[PDB]
C-alpha cells in the first residue's frame, strides 16, 4: 500500500536526474514614533532551496523452445508466469525502498 | 591535467518544481 | 460540534548585516576583496588605499588589526554560499563606515547602552574580544533561530 | 491616540533584476511593513506597553 | 608567386578508462560506491557482497587488497567532477570483470606482452607496484596528452 | 549442508556427493559469490563456475 497511501505525481520527465524546489520567508518590526522621527526601522526578506534523485532497476527470465512448444499445446504458459513474476519483482522492490530504504544508496 | 570530462553538463538534466512554499505569519 | 481556533506568531525582528534603522548612515563603494571571502555581518580590514585610482583593498580581520567598517546584505552584489550570503573574492564591496548595523555576535550576555564595542580576531562581536574598537552598543540584542545578532553604532574612523 | 510607522530600501539594480525575473522585491517588503503594523496593533490591544502607559 | 601548403593531424588512440575492443567481456552492474570517489580508469575492491538483496559495496583500491575490476567510460552515469568523469558516492558503477580496457599508468616503460600486472596503493598500474593480480598486458602502450595509458586484459576472480 | 554465511572470495569445497560444505573434502576451482539464503527448509548459496 505504499502508492495507495502517498501521493504519486507527474512532473518530471524521463531524462532528467535531479530536480528542485524553493522556500522564502521576511522579517520586520514596526514601532511609535512622533513627529520630526528621522528614525524607522526596517524589513528585508530571504530564501533556500533542496534537492533530490532519481534511480532506474531491472531484471530478466530465459526459456526455450520445447518448454515454449509444450506450454502451447498443454494449455498452460510458462512465460505469462514468468513475465508476471518479473513485474512483481518490480513492484515489491518500489514497496520496499519506499518503506525501509537501502543505507548503501543513501 | 587535460579535460576528459563528458559531452553534458549538470543543469542539461535538472527540473525546477513550479510550487513555491511561503510561510504564514497570522495577525491575530 | 467544534470550537474554531486562530492562532498568532510574530515575525522576527532582523537578520544579520542590515541597516537597523534610517539615521544618518554612510555606505563606502569602490572596495574589492583583496583576498578570500567576507561574510555579511563581520567587520573588515583595510589592506591599501590606492593613491591615484581610489579602490580601498578590503579583507577580513585579523589580529592585530583596526577595523573599519561592516559589510552590509544585498540581494545582487552578494553571492550565496555555505548556505549564507557572502562576497567573493574580486568584485565590489559595501561597507558602511557610519550607522546602526545588526552584527554576529558571540557573547551570551545583554550589553548595556553606552559602552564600546569589542571584536574578536574573526571579526565578530564579543564581549571580552582582544580588539578594541571605537563603535559603541546601541541597545538592540535579538537572535534570529540559532544566530545571535546585536545592534552597534559606528562613527566615521 | 497614537501614532506607528516604519520604513524600506530598495536600489536601482534590484528593481531591474526583479522586472527581468519575474519576483519583485519591493512587493514582499511592503507586505512585511503592512504585517509588523497589523501585528504591533494586535500586540498594543492584548499586552499593552509599560512605558507608555 | 606563392606555394600552396596542405597539413594532416591524427587522432589519438584512447582515452583513460575506456574499453579497447570488442572481445569477449563482463560488465557488472548493481554495485554502489560505499565511500569516497572512483577514477574511471582505476581500481576497485569490493567491501562486501550483500546476501539478500544482491548488491555489492565497492571502493577505491588500498593497500593490503585484492582488486576486483575496472570502472568504465560513460557519458550519463559518471558525474563531471574535478576536470573530469568520476563516480559519486551512493551511485552505480559499471566495473569490467573481464575484457581489455585503457588504464591510467604510473610507468615509464613499455611493458611486456604476457607478463602479470601489478597495482600500486591507489588502483593505478605500476612497474614494481607491492599489490599483485591475475590479468596480465595486452601490449597497448600510448599516451593523451599529458596522461600516459596501458592496456590490459581482465580475467574472472 | 553448511550453516555460516561464506565469503566473498574463497575456493569452493564439496562434500562426496556433490553438495557445497564449508569443511569438505573435495576441493574445486570455483568460488563463491554472496548469494546466500534459504528456500523454506532447503539451504541454498551460490557460486561462480570456471571452465575445467
Amino acid at each position: 500500500s505504499a502508492l495507495r497511501v502517498f501521493p504519486v505525481t507527474t512532473e518530471l520527465s524521463p531524462t532528467d536526474k535531479t530536480f528542485e524546489y524553493m522556500t522564502f520567508d521576511k522579517v520586520g518590526t514596526a514601532q511609535i514614533i512622533a513627529d520630526y522621527t528621522d528614525d524607522l526601522p526596517l524589513v528585508d526578506a530571504l530564501g533556500t532551496s533542496e534537492f533530490g534523485k532519481v534511480f532506474r532497476l531491472g531484471n530478466a527470465y530465459l526459456i526455450s523452445i520445447d518448454e515454449i512448444k509444450a506450454g502451447q499445446a498443454t494449455g498452460r504458459p510458462l512465460s505469462t508466469r514468468k513475465a508476471s513474476a518479473c513485474q512483481l519483482a518490480h513492484d515489491q522492490l518500489v514497496n520496499r525502498l519506499v518503506f525501509k530504504g537501502s543505507a548503501p544508496h543513501k | 591535467a587535460a579535460a576528459t570530462m563528458g559531452i553534458w553538463t549538470a543543469q542539461e538534466l535538472h527540473r525546477i518544481k513550479s510550487q513555491s512554499y511561503e510561510e504564514d505569519y497570522p495577525v491575530g | 460540534a467544534q470550537i474554531n481556533a486562530s492562532y498568532q506568531r510574530d515575525m522576527a525582528i532582523a537578520l544579520p548585516g542590515m541597516v537597523a534603522d534610517t539615521s544618518k548612515y554612510n555606505i563606502d563603494g569602490a572596495c574589492v576583496v583583496n583576498e578570500g571571502d567576507v561574510l555579511v555581518g563581520a567587520a573588515v580590514q583595510v589592506v591599501q588605499a590606492q593613491a591615484v585610482d581610489g579602490h580601498k583593498l578590503v579583507k577580513a580581520l585579523t589580529t592585530g588589526t583596526t577595523p573599519y567598517g561592516v559589510a552590509i546584505r544585498s540581494h545582487w552584489q552578494t553571492v550565496n554560499a555555505q548556505n549564507q550570503m557572502i562576497y567573493e573574492d574580486g568584485g565590489a564591496i559595501n561597507v558602511m563606515t557610519s550607522g546602526r548595523v545588526w552584527m554576529l555576535s558571540k557573547s551570551t550576555e545583554a550589553p548595556t547602552f553606552g559602552s564600546a564595542v569589542k571584536l574578536d580576531v574573526d571579526g565578530q562581536e564579543k564581549s571580552d574580544g582582544t580588539i578594541e574598537t571605537t563603535w559603541t552598543y546601541a541597545g538592540g540584542w535579538t537572535k534570529y533561530k540559532d544566530i545571535q545578532l546585536v545592534e552597534v553604532q559606528l562613527h566615521q574612523l
